[PDB]
């Protein structure tokens, strides 16, 4: 008795996604969902943008799975960067650190899912800048009291 | 203990594990198709009764 | 090496190809090569003919007649 | 009970049960197998043949293979309660009761599971102190994936209730922990319950039985609720469930009880256990007295010029008088057992490699003995005849002829494949009883027959059939891997033919038996065990060879390749110094040797086609690609002559002298002798003598040879050593010790999968040989001993390794192989090798 399932089921690490007799195992076959298909699913959406360690929380929908990255805020700075050597010399290393994106980060924290215990944009804007390791913030810019100093973004997803 | 701690006789639904940890303080535990069931609602533990920490 | 004397010949494997079809460690059949003793004739000092490995004969391997048993 | 007698009863298949003992070392195989044959009394009778392979005897020993027959009767009331099957009713008084020959030998063994395919019945045994035990669990994995319905006694009851003191209720607990422990194996592995029905051995089916195999002993739950039943006025099948032991025996009342509550005197305790205690402690406290009473309540016999002596002694005498260890055990086999007429039906999908549908499948589940002769070898066993080989061997389909001409199937036989297919009669059909021989004209299905001189064409894993379109025999899982692994060489050097006869003698004998020589002139046998390898050496010694015999290592099999750029401008000169040669040494891309091997990289390959696959892929040079002379050694070799001299005139007459030299060079390695890893040889230019009576191939090979290993020093020389896949079987906790172990040994892990992933892991590693030597040992230390190895070769991987310098990782394998060649100590130099323009 399953009766329209809506099922939240939580799976991490995304490097293209596996596939090598690995996965679940357990959750995916008395799901009724594959096993072989649910990470060609889960490709889509760690594909180009994010390579690198995804959370992802697979919703199950009958025999659906629908890869959402949980607004994976730590893999869109990640993805933000200079970006796309896919593999065979990802090899150095992974922690590319230069980059600028002053809005593009900005839509990363509207994806937060409104969870934030923020006031919106104003708030939101220093929990993920703060957060970066690999894009200290914009340009020519270091990150910690230039975050306070936020004059952009702030009315306009409110 | 609060409360008369009572375990549902149903799957848990768990590996073919540890069934002799239940079996031990006698929870009366089967197997029935690989998943560890409970074997009968039983009450563990009575009111003011000490915890076991095998048993926690 | 014969098994009654454990006495060392040279022997050679007559008809084709055949060195593919000893097999060192293998048991072998010894005869002669017809001359009275007598080194064959532009071959030195091989005395001796091959004539069976693994008791099938050589000359019904060649032709393909017959298959090697296993071991 | 002579011969024709039991040619009717095996006709009788409803009434067979061919089973196996299933257990621990050392968990009391041998006691319960004593215990049956005393008490077979029809077909044994007298302490048989349980280890029968001396030493086995002296230390108890399951080592291994042989031998029993058992026939009881029966029971008329007891009949009725036979469940299996077609309405039988399974037919006639008396059963056949055949047991076979466990190996203890947690190893996993090519001759456990042998054993067990056939195995239409399983007795477990499992020790209430020390309980489940992975060594079960081992044996039985492999039994349910064969289909294997166990049956379970728990053994070594008197040292619960003598030494321990052992608590009535807390017996209780342990009973049920263990039974239940084996439960873990059963429910998971059933392939699929429920179509192989719930198989479940609990304690209210009365399945389980209980343990004393060393005072024979023996503890029916069915045996109880038939006294008791006339007793409480109740009711066989009602009992059986209560005294199943949430169980509520309210005196007070008179109150059947689910009722632990007030204070809740279990069942198993009050009317079971209680009088046996008291027989126990009435016994050896020497109270003369109530030992009297308790004797007359329950109505304990007395039995002859056996009154004499006090308490252990009475202990013996009054458990056995009372509780037929035998009977019990008998009982169990007889009711819910493995009938071959039951059991085939399930088990065809495991059995057949071919057709289900096939003429011969349907024939194995009706038993039809009309069908097409379907014969599972089984083993060659153990015949002080050592002048050959007798097989044992299983009836499925037809019967078994004195001299049927049977065509003789060796494992990897499809029928359009004529090969290794021997048409020859068999001698004798036998009864193996277990040492003896005795001579039957016919085998019925489902019957154990032994088979006479199939033993030249059964080395090892056999299926006979008459049938042309017969469907060999899924034999092949009996591997769990005999990488343990000895070369074995004769102290005698004159030895060497009885040695040679002796592993064609093993390996018949043995089907874990595997011989095969190695590429360093020894032969290896190898072994599922440490302990079946050191079993094996002592047979090759003592019978099979009669020989004198030195075991040493694995001495393993070295290679050698080239780093990088030759840094010299390598001449030659010939013996009569007119003839100079020039060359240069490079690598062996990496990808590319592999690809030759593979072989993607034919030496037969059509030059300028296949210089493509070089050139554009590879990042071959097109040119040289296609002025490929040599694949050396032999050669279909990784290890190249590129001709990179294009107009020295003489060339064409020079060409095969070059070859010739190129293949010797490489098999003859400078530094070890020592073939030959990856290494391309460059020609140069090539300085004429005029004649060519003095362009010898005597001149010729000299100096192909010396500057080839020229080219090679400058070349920074390097070793290789190979490096293995393993996978190992995990219950989770187990993962954790697998990778301590990697750990000392260097290696590497692979990757890490579960199967329905509570499901048992699969972790798979890198392991060098060389290191790889105790594994089983080292890894079950860690475990704690859930730790179960497979092994390959895989690999041949480079070492960076100079040996050039003795540095002493890679030149120490090289100074003891050129020794052993007689062989020079050394001398690696350039100074012999070059003769400066």
């Amino acid at each position: 008795d399953p009766t329209e399932v809506k099922l939240v089921y939580l799976r991490c690490v995304g490097g293209e996604v596996g596939a090598t007799s690995s996965l679940a195992p357990k959750i995916g076959p008395l799901g009724l969902s594959p096993k072989k298909i649910g990470d060609d699913i889960a490709k889509a959406t760690s594909d180009w943008k994010g390579l690198k360690i995804t959370v992802c929380l697979t919703i199950q929908n009958r025999q659906a799975a629908i890869s959402v990255v949980p607004s994976a805020a730590s893999l869109i700075i990640k993805a933000l960067k200079e970006p796309p050597r896919d593999r065979k010399k990802q090899k150095n290393i992974k922690h590319s650190g230069n980059i600028g994106f002053e809005d593009i980060l900005a839509i990363a924290r509207v994806m937060r899912p409104r969870s934030m215990a923020r006031e919106l944009k104003g708030t939101c804007k220093e929990v993920l800048g703060t957060a970066q390791s690999v894009g200290c913030t914009v340009d020519g810019k270091h990150p910690h009291d230039v975050i306070d100093e936020l004059n952009e973004g702030s009315i306009e997803v409110p | 203990a609060p409360c008369e701690v009572t375990v549902p006789a149903q799957n848990t639904g768990l590996g073919p594990e540890k069934t002799s940890f239940f079996q031990a303080l006698g929870i009366t535990t089967k197997i029935s198709r690989g998943t560890i069931e409970i074997l009968s609602d039983v009450q563990l533990i009575k009111t003011g009764d000490k915890v076991g920490a095998s048993e926690a | 090496q014969l098994i009654k004397n454990g006495k060392k010949i040279t022997a050679f494997v007559p008809r084709d190809g055949s060195l593919n079809y000893i097999e060192e460690n293998d048991e072998v059949l010894v005869a002669g090569f017809g001359r009275k003793g007598h080194a064959v004739g532009d071959i030195p000092g091989v005395r001796f003919k091959v004539v069976k490995v693994a008791n099938v004969s050589l000359l019904a391997l060649y032709k393909e007649k017959k298959e090697r048993p296993r071991s | 009970f002579t011969v024709d007698e039991i040619r009717g009863l095996m006709d009788k298949k409803r009434n067979i049960r061919n089973m196996s003992v299933i257990a621990h070392v050392d968990h009391g195989k041998s006691t319960l197998t004593d215990s049956l044959v005393s008490k077979a009394g029809i077909i044994a009778g007298a302490t048989r043949f349980t280890d029968t392979r001396k030493d086995e005897q002296e230390r108890c020993i399951t080592i291994k293979s042989t031998a029993i027959s058992m026939y009881f009767e029966v029971e008329e009331k007891d009949l009725v309660f036979i469940t299996h099957p077609d309405q039988r009713e399974k037919e006639c008084k008396g059963f056949l009761i055949n047991l076979i020959d466990s190996p203890g030998h947690v190893d996993f063994s090519s001759e456990v599971t042998a054993a067990l395919r056939v195995t239409d019945g399983a007795l477990v045994v499992v020790d209430c102190v020390s309980g489940v035990c992975v060594q079960t669990e081992t044996v039985l994995r492999q039994a349910i994936a064969e289909r294997i319905k166990p049956i379970l006694f728990m053994n070594k009851m008197d040292r619960a209730l003598l030494e321990l003191q052992l608590d009535a209720e807390e017996l209780y607990q342990t009973f049920q922990r263990i039974v239940e422990n084996v439960n873990v194996i059963i429910a998971t592995y059933n392939d699929d319950g429920g179509p192989m029905g719930e198989v479940r051995v609990d304690p209210s089916k009365g399945s389980v039985g209980f343990g004393s195999g060393l005072h024979g002993w023996a503890f029916t739950l069915k045996q109880f609720s038939e006294m008791y039943s006339e007793k409480f006025k109740i009711d066989v099948v009602k009992l059986m469930n209560r005294l199943w032991g949430e169980n509520f025996f309210n005196a007070k009342t008179k109150k059947w009880q689910k009722q632990k509550e007030a204070d809740n005197k279990r069942s198993f305790c009050m009317y079971i256990l209680d009088p046996i205690y008291k027989v126990f402690d009435a016994i050896m406290n020497y109270k003369k007295e109530e030992i009297g009473t308790l004797l007359e309540k329950i109505g304990v016999t007395l039995k002859h010029e056996d009154k004499d002596k006090d308490g252990k002694a009475l202990l013996k005498t009054v458990m056995r008088t009372w509780l037929p260890a035998g009977e019990a055990l008998l009982q169990m086999i007889a009711i819910h057992l493995p009938s071959p007429v039951v059991a085939q039906k399930y088990r065809m999908e495991m059995l057949y490699e071919g057709p289900h549908d096939d003429e011969a499948a349907i024939a194995v589940k009706s038993c039809d003995p009309d069908g097409p002769l379907m014969m599972y070898i089984s083993k060659m066993v153990p015949t002080s005849d050592k002048g050959r080989f007798y097989a044992f061997g299983r009836v499925f389909a037809g019967k078994v002829a004195t001299g049927q001409k049977c065509r003789i199937m060796g494992p990897n036989y499809t029928p359009g494949k004529k090969e290794d297919l021997y048409e020859k009669a068999i001698q004798r059909t036998i009864l193996m009883m277990g040492r003896y021989v005795e001579a039957i004209e016919d085998v019925p299905s489902g019957n154990i027959c032994g088979l006479v001189g199939v033993d030249q064409f059964l080395v090892k894993t056999g299926t006979i059939t008459t049938f042309k379109d017969a469907h060999n025999m899924k034999v092949m899982k009996f591997s769990v891997s005999p990488v343990v692994r000895v070369a074995v060489e004769p102290k005698n050097p004159a030895d060497l033919p009885k040695l040679v006869e002796g592993l064609k003698r093993l390996a018949k004998s043995d089907p874990m038996v595997q011989c095969i020589i190695e590429e360093s002139g020894e032969h290896i046998i190898a072994g599922a065990g440490e302990l079946h390898l050191e079993i094996c050496l002592k047979d090759l010694e003592e019978d099979h060879a009669c020989i004198p015999l030195k075991k040493s290592d694995p001495v393993v099999s070295y290679r050698e390749t080239v780093s990088e750029e030759s840094d010299q401008m390598c001449l030659s000169k010939s013996p009569n110094k007119h003839n100079r040669l020039l060359m240069k040494a490079l690598p062996m891309p990496d990808g590319l040797p592999e690809d030759i091997d593979n072989g993607d990289v034919s030496a037969k390959d059509e030059f300028k086609a296949r210089a493509r696959y070089l050139s554009e892929k590879y990042d071959y040079d097109v040119t040289e690609a296609r002025k490929i002379w040599c694949f050396g050694p032999d050669g279909t070799g990784p290890n190249f002559i590129l001709d990179c001299t294009k107009s020295v005139q003489y060339l064409n007459e020079i060409k095969d002298s070059v070859v010739a030299g190129f293949q010797w060079a490489s098999k003859e390695g400078i530094l070890a002798d020592e073939n030959l890893r990856g290494v391309r040889f460059n020609i140069y230019d090539v300085t004429l003598h005029a004649d060519a009576i003095h362009r010898g191939g005597g001149q010729i090979i000299p100096t192909t040879r010396r500057c080839l290993y020229a080219a090679a020093i400058t070349a920074k020389p390097r070793l290789m050593e190979p490096v293995y896949l393993c996978e190992i079987q995990c219950p989770e906790v187990a993962v954790g010790g697998i990778y301590g172990v990697l750990n000392r040994r260097r290696g590497h892990v692979f990757e890490e999968n579960q199967v329905v992933g509570t499901p048992m892991f699969v972790v798979k590693a890198y392991l060098p040989v060389n290191e790889s030597f105790g594994f089983t040992a080292d890894l079950r230390s860690n475990t704690g001993g859930q730790a179960f190895p497979q092994c390959v070769f895989d690999h041949w991987q480079v070492l960076p390794g100079d040996p050039s310098e003795p540095s002493s990782k890679p030149y120490a394998i090289v100074q003891d192989t050129r020794k052993r060649k007689g062989l020079k100590e050394g001398l690696p130099d350039l100074s012999q090798y070059l003769d400066k323009l």
